[PDB]
């Protein structure tokens, strides 16, 4: 029953974001801590996203963006787009349709600095953490800051396993 | 039927969690006469018997108590050596009582720490290709089943030689490690599990698991 | 059944012999730490089964297998030790393997005067008996039980 | 979802512990999240579930929040709802389900209290914002229980309403 409104978790970040700019003045930090918790989600969001699906690591980065895609219709219930690949073919821009978390949560323009959902920039990072594929990944166009549609861009960078699953370490 | 020990452990290797199902280690018993014919070779304070195995008795087997004085080491809990009363015939016949030398929390925790690596490099070089570690292990009286989350945590849940679909039960205690590291960051990520609400799910679990049927995935 | 690769090493724990048929990937490493690792990889294994085991292990470990081969063991009361290696689909291979110990390697290395226990088997008749026996019935795969 | 709410709502949690060097502020801690994230609820949940409807009567009001607050944040209403008669001030909410244990928790060895004192701190600020103040303390009793104390001032205009 999603046991779950997507007001109820967006007033409790929100609360929780009120907590960080209460705490530390210096958006710089509150940022810091929230990639920070967002990596800790992420370790343990992906030991649920493969609980219901077994996809192997990465045959190629496609899979991983159609996986870190169908991620967020699992959670947040939400379908974002990939698109926008390099002739590299390596990274790609993941289009956020509407976020539960920032469903009318305006921010003052004296908190620019603030990156607000970038716990889900965080969140793959994470996820991407554990899976042995670290990532540089974050927004080129946010729907917070003033524009149309959420969009992050993902910029892969190196690998961290062998022709083993165990893979260096 | 029953899963013997379900662990768990982290990618160093250190056993998280040492969930132990009720398993009731063989007890035996016996009443001996003048110097024996068991094989009372004594090694590093565990007096067992290695050769001359009867009635049921291994290897392991060790003397716990003589008419129900524990050991401490070598000694009687009196204070006297095995072999003192070994040599001594009068108090014969005495009853001996013999056990497998039950498995401590820091024994499995060693016994873990030693084999991890094993797994981590199971025929590295193998001879087929871009294979995996071991994922199924069968023995003599009980098969394991290790299943890595593709990086991470591993899933070691012993069970019977002939039970069937144990990977269901791995996808069960998957869900409830995820279910329980809801709670504590705090709860580092290679720190054991200690908590009575995992116990607790998994003792409902093993109750399930006396029955065969996993069905609506069985908790 | 068609195999991937068999080893063969004494109680001491050297390379006694090795046989390959179908070893697709061709290791970097050499052989021989091959062989040492594969040793140490068993002798760890039978520890592991004898004392994680609730129960009398009376032959101790029997096998193991993974997503994409299995190996399977044998244990000698002599100490000496066989494994072989493979994919998946087959009878069980225990008997075979021991059909293998009888009617082969008991045949034509300790028959033979020119062997002496200790040293390596080197002798093409047994590469040949061993070659043909294993493609008696040689069809593939193990799934050892 | 439930794992990503159960979660993030974790990192709160440990976060505040964090900042905190014990265990009983960090539940007040705990209670204040509680308060900022009901001080909003409430009246969310006034205008889709009363139908924008007012009640004066405190076992009215009371009764209908924990139904609606339960119904929609996790699922299932409160159990029971119970008036003590020895002290007007102070009533009970029993709810059997523990909502921190829902993502099954820490060991209370080291600490004592839990989100149990956040859903607390939101039942406390519907009290505080509905026109009746309290205070409502997370309480092991019974399993999960809400202690519910009404200023004499609150329980004073309500037994003064009690007067028909």
């Amino acid at each position: 029953a999603k046991k779950v409104n997507s007001e109820f978790l967006t007033l409790t970040y929100g609360a929780l974001v009120t907590q960080m700019l209460r705490d530390f003045e210096n958006a710089e930090d509150v940022n810091k801590q929230l990639e920070r918790i967002g990596y800790n989600m992420g370790m343990r969001l992906i030991e649920d996203f493969l609980a219901r699906t077994s996809a192997p690591r990465c045959l190629e980065m496609r899979e991983t963006a159609d996986r870190i895609q169908q991620a967020f219709r699992i959670y947040l219930n939400i379908q974002p787009t990939i698109s926008n690949w390099s002739p590299a073919s390596d990274e790609f821009s993941l289009v956020f349709d509407s976020n539960p978390l920032t469903e009318f949560v305006e921010l003052p323009p004296d908190l620019t600095n603030l990156r607000y959902s970038a716990i889900l920039s965080g969140c793959i990072r994470g996820a991407l953490e554990m899976v042995q594929l670290e990532v540089q990944c974050w927004f080129v166009q946010d729907q917070l800051k003033g524009d149309n549609v959420t969009e992050l861009r993902v910029k892969f960078v190196r690998r961290l396993e062998e022709v083993i699953p165990a893979g260096e370490d | 039927m029953i899963i013997y020990g379900v662990y768990i452990v982290s990618k160093s290797g250190g056993l998280i969690f040492n969930l132990d199902n009720n398993v009731p280690r063989i007890e035996h018993e016996k009443t001996f006469t003048y110097p024996l014919d068991l094989v009372l070779d004594y090694d590093s304070k565990k007096v067992s018997v290695s050769f001359n195995r009867k009635d049921g008795i291994n290897v392991g087997h060790v003397l716990v108590a003589v008419n129900g004085m524990p050991v401490n080491g070598v000694t009687l809990d009196d204070g006297r050596d095995v072999r003192t009363t070994l040599d001594a015939p009068e108090n014969y016949p005495i009853n001996l009582k013999f056990s497998r030398p039950k498995m401590t929390t820091n024994e499995k925790i060693f016994l873990a720490s030693m084999f991890y690596p094993l797994f981590a490099i199971a025929s590295q070089l193998s001879p087929e290709p871009k294979s995996s570690g071991i994922e199924i292990l069968e023995a003599d009286t009980f098969t394991l089943h290790c299943f890595q989350t593709l990086t991470g945590i591993k899933f070691i849940i012993i069970s019977e030689t002939g039970l069937n679909g144990i990977d269901l039960l791995l996808r069960k205690v998957y869900e409830l490690y995820s279910d329980y590291v809801l709670k504590n960051p705090f709860y580092s990520l290679e720190m054991p599990i200690r908590c009575e609400l995992f116990d607790n799910k998994l003792q409902e679990l093993l109750a399930q698991v006396e029955k065969t049927g996993i069905s609506n995935i069985d908790k | 059944m068609t195999i991937f690769n068999l080893y063969i090493f004494d109680k001491f724990g050297t390379l006694l012999h090795y046989a390959e048929w179908n070893r697709t990937k061709k290791s970097g490493i050499t052989r021989e730490e091959e062989a040492k690792l594969t040793y140490g990889m068993l002798f760890s294994i039978k520890s592991f089964v004898s004392k994680i085991s609730p129960h009398d292990p009376k032959e101790g470990f029997l096998y193991y297998k993974t997503n994409r081969y299995a190996l399977h063991y044998l244990e000698t009361p002599s100490g000496l030790k066989f494994v072989l290696n493979t994919d998946t689909t087959a009878i069980n291979v225990k008997e075979l393997l021991q059909q293998l110990y009888a009617k082969v390697w008991v045949e034509f290395v300790v028959r033979d005067p020119l062997w002496t226990p200790g040293t390596v088997v080197t002798s093409e008749l047994f590469q040949s008996k061993l070659d043909e026996f294993v493609r008696q019935s040689p069809i593939f795969g193990i799934r050892n039980i | 979802s439930q794992s990503i709410v159960a979660l993030l709502f974790s990192e709160i949690v440990q976060y505040s512990q964090s900042r905190v060097f014990t265990v009983p502020e960090l539940q007040t801690r705990l209670h204040d999240l509680g308060q900022d994230v009901g001080t909003r609820i409430i009246d969310l949940y006034f205008v889709r579930e009363r139908s924008s409807k007012r009640e004066t009567k405190l076992t009215q009001m009371l009764l209908f929040v924990k139904t609606t607050v339960w119904k929609n944040l996790f699922g299932k209403e409160a159990e029971k709802l119970e008036h003590a008669n020895d002290d007007e001030r102070t009533y009970y909410i029993i709810e059997k389900e523990p909502l921190v244990n829902t993502f099954i928790s820490v060991p209370k060895d080291k600490g004592s209290l839990n989100c149990a004192n956040f859903t607390a701190g939101i039942v406390e600020a519907v009290l505080t914002n509905c026109g009746f103040p309290c205070k409502v303390t997370a309480h092991w009793h019974k399993g999960t229980t809400y202690m519910v104390k009404f200023e004499d001032f609150v329980i004073a205009r309500d037994k003064q309403m009690e007067e028909k």
